């Protein structure tokens, strides 16, 4: 992980 | 009893419920007629926001009663 989002 | 489910979109949903029944339950009922699931559910009444797991009664909610329906899904997708 380590990036966020939301998709 | 019966009470009374309102959004704001313009649509009324009228329930049969006890007094002794959950606010869990009633978003059960709310999935059958609309298809909204439980967990996108926020119910509002006399100015609270309702916990499911506590009861109708406890938040002294009687017969013509009125609950507000508004919907609430964060994105859960990512990391
Ligand atoms: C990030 O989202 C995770 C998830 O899988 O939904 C959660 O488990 C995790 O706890 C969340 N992290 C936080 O709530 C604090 C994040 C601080 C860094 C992000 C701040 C807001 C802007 C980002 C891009 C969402
Ligand atoms: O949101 C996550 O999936 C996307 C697919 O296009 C990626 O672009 C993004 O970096 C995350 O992996």
């Amino acid at each position: 992980x380590x990036x966020x989002x939301y998709x | 009893m019966q009470i009374f489910v309102k959004t704001l979109t313009g649509k009324t949903i009228t329930l049969e419920v006890e007094p002794s029944d959950t606010i869990e339950n009633v978003k059960a009922k709310i999935q059958d007629k609309e298809g909204i699931p439980p967990d996108q559910q926020r119910l509002i009444f006399a100015g609270k926001q309702l916990e499911d797991g506590r009861t109708l009664s406890d938040y002294n909610i009687q017969k013509e009663s009125t609950l507000h329906l508004v919907l609430r899904l964060r994105g859960c997708k990512x990391x």
